[PDB]
């Protein structure tokens, strides 16, 4: 299909930086008990 | 000639024509190879066959050299033409094509025998259809290459 | 109809004789008595009709006549062509050794 | 979209620089 | 002979332009940046051990001590290049990894070569390139060199192939 | 360009004198041992 | 291969008289042609009119022609253009024009021969090389 | 007064036709049966405009300035040529030779350049009729040949040419040629471009003339990769006429 | 104290993150204008005409380069050697066609280097240290004079100095190559021995300190935790690693004095690299590497190629194709 | 036919709206030609920002 | 200029994911 | 009629014309605009002219 090129990158990031930055969170947090 | 044999002798199947970021299918290169043009036969003026020098796998880019049976340079396509004594135009070339698509043409206008030529350093002449990947025409490797490039 | 002018000389008589409408005034070397003298009123004069009104030229001595009557067989004259002539590319046209 | 992807990588290095200089673990004598 | 080498692989496999050789550039200069770096910052942070001019014979083998100082070395490197090593054990491990990672990183790129497996060109510069008479830049400068290489060197090169090349179809600019 | 011109000449003039007088300022002095 | 009478016979007039020089002569104009030509003539081009080189084909449609050790001598005596119509002893170096190229000053006949003599020779060995220009190399 | 080379070098002068007096608004007497000569001729463009390329409505095309980024090498000079008297009085300039082109760069607004070769070779430029003394009121009006920018040895980039180089796209060995085939093809193009002069002065003494001219011609068109620019000229000019 | 007397107390203070020193007020400012602009024309500036031949050749990032290809295009060969200051031109459009840019971050950058040099000196006279790290620096220093300075100087333009770029690097080597050999010049060979031999004593040197740290730490834990910032004490064994070196060779093929090996380090790839930057130097007028071209011959005569036969005809392919369209002589002697 | 409004332009406009008209490249917004817009050109307030 | 699009993305993730990667073991060893 | 104030009488260029996931500048949708091609006027067989 002529779908839009940028989706894809769009869709990524999307997903990749929010779920990265509660991972971050979540980490650090179980290595202070 | 069996196409499939014909296409055995082209060096876009060669894997040692690749590129390391030259990415995908061979297709993607030259095209996908959809019939056989014929062999080709180059003459000069003179009536005798000359046999177009074949490209090596080193060789990103080659001239067009023509010699007869024992390898005399009888035309080329000179670069500086001031003093070329081998042009087409000089020696008459001219091309006729057995087999495939051309079987029994025969063309004398300069610049399209020049064309055939350039293709004929490659060995055997297809037609690619290069529209439908947007092929960029540009020798990839086969995966006997990419295969071998990452088990070494 | 986009061809390369220079290359569609080369199938003409340009490509085997010298042309004296066209060709380099280094290609005069090649025959004995042509160079530099008589190849230079020959460049000098221009565009020729005919092979032939080189022997018209004002000023050659009854051995140069002589010169250039043993030697029309070397020559020829098609049409000036710009790309060949121009940038006084007679003179020097840039090849050397 | 290439122009814009080499400058912001070289972008971030250079305030990489910043913070590798002056945030970096002070160098201490124990 | 491998200045001959060197040379092929410039015009055949356009090896200047392989990602593979850069890095091995980069931990070749880099490793003899690092020796020559090293080696004057410990002669010129010394401390002075002996009392003479010549300060080599101010050295024990055996000697506990260091005999230069981390300290005044960091603090220096510090202000004159923003960092410094502060850990002996990560500089000379840093010593080895460099230009050790440098060779492997540049045999990768000649097995590569091999297959020809090159990094020869760059699709987006030669279709912009054929399109426009106009466009040029130092990539497609480098690339009339190598094309200057192959057909000149290629016959003496490589005999066992014949190559028979008249002058008029050598590659040659304008009075050269 | 002939603004321009003048204001390097005047900055580049200041540096220079800047870095000639510095030195000039008991500059062997400036050191953690002997102060001459 | 090796150096032999038959490489070292040359012509010695138009008429087809021959000469035949020695190893000795051989190597002595190759010297002396070093000496005096070689800034120019280097491997028989000619750097300051490279349409004239000193291949034998090329000096013998010379006029007169110089294909041969008397010619030769005589170009170096009183040299002309290629057709003969013009002396240009004042703008190449000839015994005529010893005073303003004087590394003729010291030369004599059987130099002159030496030199005629390695011209003419020289092809005969290096083939296409002699008058090649860079391409020969 | 006399100038020497070591006055003028590197002062920009080199590239500046002489001027004549404010004075200097005589009249040169034109003998018929006499023959004269242009024994110098200079040209200094001061100003160079190209011709906006209208949209697709064809509404209209003006011609923009531009600004020169190949700096003082622009002028025409020691151009010489045989001035003859017609039947008719007119007079008529026919160039022999000189430095009669200059390639020049100009830039326009958005950042293209536009590359021309400044010229009257083959000048032809005649005055009305019945011209028995060249005036502050004399015209010529003439026409010259352009060549091609670039002449026939000219290597682009990918290294083709006309009568050198490459006859294809060599980085691209299974490309369709069709689609490059004005890129692969060079061509020579020889053009026609016309010139007024307006002999403003004229110093009847010495048979010095000084004016201003405009020409136009087209611009490079890359050995005919582009169309070429339309470019009207425009600037000051120095003649100094012999009996011959 | 006095206002001058305050601020040249700032400047040489070595409680500055950065030292300043004299030479840093000169330094600075140099460094940053040279930067600046090198970065906004890296990206941004429009063709340069190197070649003085009316053909741009196009540099940067905006108009169709990458981080491999782009360069800041050297000046004019119209320009040659005179100088070419932004006051200079007609225009800035002027400027940037006729490669302005080159001049001025050249410039700069040379003179704020060569104050590195001297601020390197400055500091260490400050913290009371031996002086001659900035003497190690010259040899990068000199070589970088080599290629933007003295090359051009010999040469008549800067034309022909180094582009500012990944690939007009390989350029400027491909064309030196053709009209110098610098690999058949000694000086060259010179520095190859010194930067492999660098690499190689690098490699050497930290292997072996590597092979003889002293145990400290477990096996869990980076063994880089076992040296402490400051330690009076060493955290390795030279005498295991002479120990070990001097068996792999000989005794005395191995050193047993720490300060001879440091200057052994110093010293080799410095010289290396001073020689190197010689040769780029003496190139610059025309003293180039050996030729050896038909220097075998047989009994009759016929040359008998060797490998430098091969060497120039790769040199001859270089010299004929560069700069194509810039001869109209048949000698390319600048 | 192609003004700013057509081509997705969001902050020209608002440079426009105050006064800010052409780019130092010699265009302005009106379609007049060979302007010199000084320092405040496009360009020039992109710059300001950034520093 | 007719670069390969799927070179956005790998570039970006080239840079992205080992990235990402350090962070988190950095933050989670200063949070102890 | 200047085309300048035709094409303010096209409704390519009414913002609520739009959709939300339609990215991009209008000439992403339309095209470019070239040229004004005219005023049509519709007749039907009897000459009325209809709208
Ligand atoms: C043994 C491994 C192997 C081999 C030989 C192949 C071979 C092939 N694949 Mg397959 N593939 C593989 C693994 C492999 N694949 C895996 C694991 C995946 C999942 C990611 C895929 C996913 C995949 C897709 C999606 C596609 C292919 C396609 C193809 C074909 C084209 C390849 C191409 O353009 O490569 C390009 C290769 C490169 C540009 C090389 C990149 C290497 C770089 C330089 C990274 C190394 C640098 C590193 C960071 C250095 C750090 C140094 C540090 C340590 C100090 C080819 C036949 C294509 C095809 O035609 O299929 C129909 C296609 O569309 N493959
Ligand atoms: C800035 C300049 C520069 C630099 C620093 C390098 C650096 C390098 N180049 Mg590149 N090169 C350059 C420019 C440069 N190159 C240019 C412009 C070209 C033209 C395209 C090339 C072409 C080129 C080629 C063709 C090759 C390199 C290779 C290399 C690597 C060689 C590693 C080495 O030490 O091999 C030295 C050899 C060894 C380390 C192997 C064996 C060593 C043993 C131990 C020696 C034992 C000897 C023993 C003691 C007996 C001695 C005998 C004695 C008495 C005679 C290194 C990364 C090579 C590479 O990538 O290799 C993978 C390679 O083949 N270069
Ligand atoms: C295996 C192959 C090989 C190897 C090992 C070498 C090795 C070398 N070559 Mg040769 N070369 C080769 C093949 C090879 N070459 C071939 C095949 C050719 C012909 C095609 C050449 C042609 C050639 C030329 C023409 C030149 C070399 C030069 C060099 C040297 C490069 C390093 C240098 O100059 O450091 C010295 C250090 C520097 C140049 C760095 C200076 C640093 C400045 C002062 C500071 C920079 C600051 C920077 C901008 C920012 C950093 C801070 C940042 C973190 C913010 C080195 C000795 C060069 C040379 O000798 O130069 C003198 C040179 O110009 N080579
Ligand atoms: C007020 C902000 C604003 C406005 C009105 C515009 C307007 C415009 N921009 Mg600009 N832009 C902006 C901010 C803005 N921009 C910012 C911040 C950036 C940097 C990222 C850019 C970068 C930018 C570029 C690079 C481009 C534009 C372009 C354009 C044009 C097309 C826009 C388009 O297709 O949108 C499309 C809009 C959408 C697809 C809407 C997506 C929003 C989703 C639906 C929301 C996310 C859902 C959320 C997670 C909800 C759940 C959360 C909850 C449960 C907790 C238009 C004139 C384009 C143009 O034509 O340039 C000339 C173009 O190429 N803009
Ligand atoms: C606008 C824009 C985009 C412009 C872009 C311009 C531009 C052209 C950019 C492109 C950049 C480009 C692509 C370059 C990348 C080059 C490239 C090939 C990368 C190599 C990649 C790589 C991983 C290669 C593998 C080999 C590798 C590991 C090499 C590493 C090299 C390296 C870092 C060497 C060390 C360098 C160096 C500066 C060390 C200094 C160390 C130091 C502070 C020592 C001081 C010191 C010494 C002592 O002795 C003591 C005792 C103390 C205490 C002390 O302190
Ligand atoms: C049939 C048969 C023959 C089989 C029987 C097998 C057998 C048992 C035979 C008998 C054996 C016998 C001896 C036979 C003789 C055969 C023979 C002659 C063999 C020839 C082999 C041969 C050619 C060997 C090659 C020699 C080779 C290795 C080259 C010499 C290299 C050389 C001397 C290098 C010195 C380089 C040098 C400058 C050293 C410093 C490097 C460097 C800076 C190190 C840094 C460093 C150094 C330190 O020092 C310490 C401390 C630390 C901290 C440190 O950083
Ligand atoms: C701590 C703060 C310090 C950090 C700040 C960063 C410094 C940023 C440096 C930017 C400097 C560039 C500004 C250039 C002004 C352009 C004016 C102009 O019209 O020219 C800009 C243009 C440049 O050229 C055009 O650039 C355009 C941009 O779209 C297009 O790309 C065109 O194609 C291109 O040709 O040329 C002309 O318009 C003017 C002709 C020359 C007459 C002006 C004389 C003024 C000389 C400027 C000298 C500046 C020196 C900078 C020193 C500042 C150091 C602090
Ligand atoms: C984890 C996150 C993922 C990692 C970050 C992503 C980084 C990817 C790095 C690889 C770059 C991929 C190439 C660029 C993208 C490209 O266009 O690919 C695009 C290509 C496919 O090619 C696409 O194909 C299309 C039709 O199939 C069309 O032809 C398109 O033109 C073409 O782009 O992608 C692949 O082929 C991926 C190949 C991966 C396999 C290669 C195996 C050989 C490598 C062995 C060497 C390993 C040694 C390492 C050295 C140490
Ligand atoms: C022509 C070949 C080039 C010869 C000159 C090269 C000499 C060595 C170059 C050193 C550069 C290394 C960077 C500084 C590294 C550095 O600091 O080294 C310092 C090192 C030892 O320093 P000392 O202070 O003990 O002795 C040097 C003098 O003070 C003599 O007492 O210098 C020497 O060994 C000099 C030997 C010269 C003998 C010749
Ligand atoms: C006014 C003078 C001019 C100074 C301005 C320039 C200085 C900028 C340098 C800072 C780099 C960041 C340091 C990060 C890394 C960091 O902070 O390292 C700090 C580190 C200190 O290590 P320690 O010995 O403290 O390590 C103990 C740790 O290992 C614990 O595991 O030093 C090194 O490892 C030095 C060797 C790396 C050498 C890095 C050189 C990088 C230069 C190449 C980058 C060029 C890319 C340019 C592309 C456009
Ligand atoms: C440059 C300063 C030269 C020196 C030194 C020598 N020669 Fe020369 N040679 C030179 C030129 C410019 C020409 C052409 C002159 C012309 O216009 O005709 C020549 C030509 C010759 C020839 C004629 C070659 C032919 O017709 O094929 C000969 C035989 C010749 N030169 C010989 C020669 C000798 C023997 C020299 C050493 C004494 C010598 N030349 C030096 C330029 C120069
Ligand atoms: O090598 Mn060949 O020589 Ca020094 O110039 Mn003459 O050509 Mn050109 O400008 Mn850069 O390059
Ligand atoms: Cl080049
Ligand atoms: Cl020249
Ligand atoms: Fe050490």
């Amino acid at each position: 299909m002529e779908v839009n090129q940028l989706g894809l990158i769009a869709t990524a990031l999307f997903v990749l930086v929010p779920s990265v930055f509660l991972i971050i969170l979540y980490v650090q947090t179980e290595s202070q008990q | 000639i069996p196409e499939k044999l014909a296409f055995y002798d082209y060096i876009g199947n060669n894997p040692a024509k690749g590129g390391l970021f030259r990415t995908g299918p061979m297709n993607k290169g030259d095209g996908i190879a959809q019939a056989w043009k014929g062999h080709a036969v180059f003459r000069n003026k003179e009536g005798e066959e000359l046999f177009v020098r074949r490209m090596p796998a080193f060789f990103e880019s080659f001239p067009v050299i023509l010699t007869d049976k024992n390898g005399v340079v009888k035309a080329d396509i000179p670069f500086r033409r001031a003093e070329s004594k081998y042009s087409f135009e000089q020696q008459g070339v001219t091309v006729s094509f057995y087999g495939g698509e051309l079987n029994g043409q025969t063309f004398t206008d300069p610049p399209t025998v020049k064309s055939y030529a350039r293709k004929a350093i490659f060995g055997e002449i297809f037609e690619f259809d290069t529209e439908t990947l947007n092929s960029d025409g540009i020798f990839r490797t086969s995966p006997r290459g990419w295969f071998t490039f990452a088990h070494a | 109809e986009l061809v390369n002018v220079v290359d569609e000389k080369l199938g003409t008589a340009y490509g085997e004789k010298i042309d004296l409408n066209n060709t380099n005034i280094a290609a005069f070397i090649q025959y004995r008595g042509l160079y530099p003298t008589l190849a230079k009123l020959i460049v000098k004069n221009a565009p020729y009709e005919s092979v032939e009104d080189v022997l018209n030229i004002p000023g050659l001595t009854e051995r140069q006549k002589q010169i250039l009557r043993e030697n029309l067989e070397h020559f020829t004259v098609t049409e000036v062509e710009t790309a060949l002539v121009e940038g006084g590319d007679r003179y020097n046209n840039g090849l050397y050794k | 979209m290439e122009t814009i992807t080499y400058v912001f990588i070289f972008a971030c290095i250079i305030a990489l620089f910043f913070f590798a200089i002056f945030f970096r673990e002070p160098p201490r004598i124990t | 002979a491998i200045f001959r080498f060197l040379l092929f692989f410039q015009g055949f496999h356009n090896w200047t332009l392989n990602p593979f050789h850069m890095m091995g550039v980069a931990g070749v200069l880099g490793g003899a940046l690092l020796c020559a770096i090293h080696g004057a910052t410990v002669e010129n942070t010394l401390f002075q051990d002996g009392e003479g001019a010549s300060t080599f014979r101010a050295f024990n083998p055996t000697q506990a001590e260091e005999t230069y100082s981390m300290v005044t070395a960091n603090r220096f490197w510090s202000q004159i290049f923003g960092i410094a090593f502060s850990n002996k054990r990560w500089l000379h491990f840093f010593m080895l990894f460099v230009p050790v990672t440098g060779l492997w990183m540049s045999a990768i790129g000649v097995v590569g070569l091999a297959l020809n497996l090159r990094s020869y060109d760059f699709i987006s510069q030669e279709i912009r390139a054929a399109e426009d008479p106009e466009f040029e830049t130092f990539y497609t400068k480098n690339l009339l060199l190598n094309e200057g290489i192959r057909a000149w060197m290629a016959p003496q090169d490589q005999p066992h192939e014949n190559f028979v090349f008249p002058e008029e179809v050598l590659p040659r600019g304008n009075a050269l | 360009m002939e603004t321009l011109k003048i204001t390097v000449y005047i900055v580049v003039t200041f540096f220079v004198l800047l870095f000639v007088f510095g030195f000039l300022s008991g500059d062997p002095a400036r050191n953690p041992k002997r102060k001459d | 291969a090796e150096l032999t009478p038959e490489v070292l016979t040359v012509p010695l007039n138009s008429e087809g008289k021959t000469i035949t020089l020695t190893e000795k002569q051989y190597l002595e104009g190759k010297r002396l042609f070093q000496y005096a030509c070689a800034s120019c003539h280097v491997g028989g081009i000619t750097k300051t009119n490279p349409s004239l080189d000193l291949r034998t084909e090329t000096l013998a449609l010379a006029t007169p022609p110089r294909d041969n050790i008397e010619g030769l001598v005589d170009y170096m005596k009183n040299p002309t253009t290629y057709d003969g119509e013009q002396e240009i002893a004042e703008v190449h170096p000839s015994l005529r024009s010893a005073d303003i190229f004087p590394k003729m000053r010291n030369l004599t006949e059987k130099d002159l021969v030496a030199i005629a003599g390695h011209i003419l020779v020289e092809p005969k060995i290096l083939g296409d090389k002699w008058g090649g220009g860079k391409v020969y190399y | 007064q006399t100038l020497t080379y070591d006055d003028i070098v590197g002062t920009g002068l080199a590239n500046k036709c002489p001027t004549l007096d404010d004075t200097a608004r005589g009249a040169y007497p034109i003998d018929s049966s006499q023959t004269y000569r242009i024994a110098r001729l200079c040209l200094q463009p001061t100003t160079f405009l190209v011709k906006e390329e209208p949209k697709n409505k064809r509404q209209e095309a003006e011609f923009v300035p531009t600004k020169l980024v190949t700096r003082e090498t622009t002028s025409l000079d020691q151009i010489q040529g045989e001035l003859k008297v017609n039947s008719d009085g007119s007079l008529t300039f026919v160039e022999e030779d000189g430095i009669d082109f200059q390639p020049v760069t100009v830039q326009m607004a958005g950042g293209e350049r536009i590359p021309l070769l400044f010229t009257v070779k083959n000048l032809v430029a005649s005055t009305q009729p019945n011209v028995t003394s060249i005036t502050t009121s004399t015209d010529f009006k003439g026409e010259f040949n352009v060549p091609s920018y670039r002449t026939a040895n000219f290597l682009d980039p990918k290294g083709r040419g006309l009568a050198s180089g490459y006859d294809s796209a060599i980085a691209l060995p299974q490309a369709k040629e069709e689609e490059l085939a004005r890129a692969n093809v060079k061509r020579f193009s020889l053009t026609k471009g016309q010139i007024s002069l307006n002999v403003a002065k004229v110093d009847g003494r010495t048979g010095e003339i000084a004016g201003t001219f405009e020409s136009e011609q087209l611009s490079d068109d890359d050995m005919g990769a582009h169309e070429p620019h339309e470019v009207k000229i425009q600037g000051v000019f120095y003649a100094s006429i012999e009996p011959a | 104290a006095n206002l001058w007397e305050r601020f040249c107390n700032w400047v040489t203070s070595t409680d500055n993150r950065l030292y300043v020193g004299w030479f840093g007020v000169i330094m600075i400012p140099t460094l940053l204008a040279a930067t600046i602009c090198f970065v906004i024309a890296f990206i941004a500036a429009p063709p340069v005409d190197i070649d003085g031949i009316r053909e741009p050749v196009s540099g940067s990032l905006l108009y169709g380069n990458n981080i491999i290809t782009g360069a800041v295009v050297p000046s004019s060969n119209a320009i040659g050697l005179h100088f070419y200051p932004i006051w200079e031109a007609a225009s800035l459009d002027e400027w940037l066609y006729n490669g302005g840019p080159y001049q001025l971050i050249i410039f700069h950058f040379l003179l704020g280097a060569s104050c590195y040099m001297g601020r390197q000196w400055e500091l260490s006279y400050r913290l009371g240290m031996r002086p001659w790290i900035c003497v190690a620096y010259s040899a990068p220093l000199a070589s970088a004079f080599a290629v933007f300075l003295i090359y051009p100087i010999g040469q008549g333009s800067f034309s022909d100095g180094m582009p500012l770029g990944i690939s007009g690097t390989f350029n400027f080597m491909i064309v030196f190559q053709a009209e110098h050999n610098i690999l058949m010049h000694p000086f060259h060979q010179l520095g190859v021995a010194g930067v492999f031999g660098g690499a190689l004593f690098c490699a050497m040197h930290g292997s072996l300190v590597t092979s003889s740290l002293i145990r400290e730490t477990t096996e869990t834990e980076s063994a880089n935790y076992g040296y402490k910032f400051g330690q009076e004490e060493e955290t390795y064994n030279i005498v295991a690693a002479h120990g070990y070196f001097g068996r792999l060779i000989f005794q005395y093929a191995s050193f047993n004095n720490s300060r001879s090996l440091h200057f052994f380090l110093a010293a080799w790839p410095v010289v290396g690299v001073w020689f190197t930057a010689l040769g780029i130097s003496t190139m610059a007028f025309n003293l180039n590497g050996f030729n050896f071209n038909h220097s075998v011959i047989d009994a009759k005569g016929n040359v008998i190629n060797t490998w430098a036969d091969i060497i120039n005809r790769a040199n001859l392919g270089m010299e004929v194709m560069h700069e194509r369209n810039a001869h109209n002589f048949p000698l390319d002697l600048a | 036919l192609n003004p700013m409004w057509r081509q997705g332009m969001f902050v020209l406009p608002f440079m426009a709206r105050l006064g800010v008209t052409g780019s130092w490249s010699g265009w302005s917004i009106t379609g007049e030609t060979g302007i010199d817009p000084g320092f405040w050109s496009f360009e020039g307030v992109a710059l300001a920002h950034i520093v």
